Order: C-alpha cells, then structure tokens, then sequence
C-alpha cells in the first residue's frame, strides 16, 4: 500500500511566505516550479514557527524534507531576512537538529547554494514536530505505505514494462 | 527451496569497503554453487547409468 | 593502566537546553572536554539546543 497524502497545511504559519519555486525545477512547459511534496519557505526574518502532527493512521508515514545551505550572507539575507534560520525535527524520540550552514559551492544548475534531502518514518500512533527560525523546505505531503517483508529493490534497465 | 532473493546490494559512495563486502560474499556463493551442482551432476550421471546397468544384468 | 587487564571506561557529554540552562549548571556560556585515550583525541565542544522533553 502506498498513499500520498496532504500532512501539513502551510497557510496557517504567518509573516512568512510559502509554495516557492526556483528555474532549477521547471515544469514540463519551461519555467519555475519547485517539488509538489516538499514546500520552500522563505522570509522567516528569524521568527520561529512550532508545527505538531500524530500519525492516527493505521500505516507508517514516510515524509521527506530539506534543508537550505545558502551561499553568502547577501543570500541568506535575501531568501529569509535574517542571519538565522535552524530547524529541529523530532520524530518520536529521535531528534535531527539542521543549524544554519553559510558556504559557497560550485554552481550546479546555476545554484551555488544546496538544498538537502532527509527523510523519516512516524510510526502509527506516533509523533513529530518541527521548529523552524528558516532555511527550511517543509514536508507538506507525505507518503502513508505499508513495509512488506520480502524486499526485493531495484531494477535497472531502460526497457518497459510488458 | 530459496529464500526470497533480493537485489538490494548498493552502499553509499563512503563505503566501497563493504560494497567489496557484499562483493566477495555472491562471490563465495557462486562458488560454493557451481562447484557443488557440477560435481552432483557428474556424480548423479555415472549413478544413473550404473543403474540402468544393474537392472539390465537383473533381468 | 598499570593493570595487566584493559579498562574499559564510559563519561557523558552534556547537551544543553538554552543560555539559562548553562549559566545555571555551569556559571559560564563555555564548558568544552577533550579526552584522549592513547593516541586518539576526541574533542566534545559545547552545543546548546533545545530537544523535545523526555
Ligand atoms: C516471501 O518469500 C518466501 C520464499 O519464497 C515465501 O515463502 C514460501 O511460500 C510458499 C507459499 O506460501 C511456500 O510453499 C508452500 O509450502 C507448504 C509447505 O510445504 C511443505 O509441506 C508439504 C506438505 O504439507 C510438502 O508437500 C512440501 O514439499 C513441503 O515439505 C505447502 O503446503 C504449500 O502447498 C501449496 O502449493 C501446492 C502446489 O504447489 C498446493 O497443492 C497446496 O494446496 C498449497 O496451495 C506450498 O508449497 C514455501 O515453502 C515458502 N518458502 C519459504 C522459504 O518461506 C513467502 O510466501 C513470500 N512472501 C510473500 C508475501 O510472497
Ligand atoms: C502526540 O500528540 C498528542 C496530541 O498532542 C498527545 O496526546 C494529547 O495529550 C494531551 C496532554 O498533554 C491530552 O490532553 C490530549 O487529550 C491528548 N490527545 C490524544 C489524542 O490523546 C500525545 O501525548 C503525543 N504523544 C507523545 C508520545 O508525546
């Protein structure tokens, strides 16, 4: 069983700006778009923003997140107004800190800057939070599956499914 | 009778050492395999025809 | 380690909350341990951080 599913809703977080997209993403027109999952939110000025959640599900949720490393303070102070921006999600017991990350890199995808990718399992019955001061991009869908014992992986071939 | 088999044989990119692991692990099995299913036929084909052999002298 | 056996030895690091939660503890916005066993070195430099309450 696999499900997407809608796990936060982003409008109820204030003085602050979401659903934002980059060139680096575009549709299949051209353009800016960004991940349908994963919500960019910017302008955070320092403020925190506390979201809870509880799995009353019957299945385990996968939900996947990221993480903005911005390249110099010019940029960090253009996406999120502020010298800031750490997060710190919590799923159960376990706690995953992201303190803010100020460096160059080479540009890929005309980005010198990197956002990066973490994911986590809420058990049924379970709970996470997160608190966010910026440079978050925010799991506001989710995927509800159900593990299966035999795991096979993954199939590597250009061909199609007959 | 096998357990389910499974291709899920890939590590991060820090961790050749035990890519290498995993390697010589289906490397060790190939060869426990093959020398086993050729010995059992060569074995098994010798038996069989002694046992045609036996049952003609039977007659 | 003048036995003739090896020792085995366990120590904690302390993780603080906030500013107030380390000046109450410890009186200072510091507190750093570095233990070397042999030639190893492990440094634990402070880190201050909220965590969910347990
Ligand atoms: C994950 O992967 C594993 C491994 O592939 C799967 O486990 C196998 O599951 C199958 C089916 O569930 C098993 O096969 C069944 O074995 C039963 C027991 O067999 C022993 O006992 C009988 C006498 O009762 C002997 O005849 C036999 O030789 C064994 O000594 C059988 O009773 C079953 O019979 C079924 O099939 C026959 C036709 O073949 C029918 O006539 C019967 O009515 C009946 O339907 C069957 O043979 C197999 O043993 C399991 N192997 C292992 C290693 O676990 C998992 O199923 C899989 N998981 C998922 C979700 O797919
Ligand atoms: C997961 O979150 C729920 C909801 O916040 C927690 O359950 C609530 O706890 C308060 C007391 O603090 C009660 O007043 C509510 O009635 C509870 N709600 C439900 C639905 O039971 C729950 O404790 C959290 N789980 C963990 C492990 O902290």
């Amino acid at each position: 069983h696999f499900r997407k599913e809608k796990i936060i809703d982003m409008t109820r977080f204030s003085d602050v700006t979401t659903n934002n997209v980059d060139s680096a993403c575009p549709y299949d027109t051209n353009g800016a778009s960004f991940y349908r999952n994963l919500n960019w939110v910017q302008q955070n000025k320092g403020k925190q923003l506390i979201f809870h959640y509880q799995n009353s599900e019957n299945n385990p949720l996968l939900i996947i997140w990221g993480v903005h490393q911005t390249s110099n303070a010019a940029e960090q102070n253009t996406y999120y107004g502020s010298q800031t921006g750490s997060t710190t999600i919590t799923i159960g017991e376990e706690t995953n800190t992201y303190p803010l990350v100020i460096s160059e890199s080479s540009i890929l995808n005309g980005h010198s800057d990197r956002i990066n990718y973490f994911w986590g399992v809420v058990n049924p019955n379970q709970n996470f939070s997160i608190v966010s001061t910026g440079n978050f991009i925010w799991p506001e869908y989710g995927y509800f599956f159900q593990k299966t014992t035999n795991i096979s992986g993954i199939i590597k071939s250009s061909e199609k499914i007959s | 009778n096998t357990q389910f088999e499974s291709t899920a044989k890939e590590f991060n990119k820090i961790e050749m050492r035990i890519k290498h692991l995993s390697d010589r692990v289906d490397d060790g099995f190939l060869d426990v395999w093959s020398y086993n299913a050729e010995l059992l036929v060569l074995l098994e084909n010798e038996r069989t025809l002694d046992f045609h052999d036996a049952n003609v002298n039977n007659l």
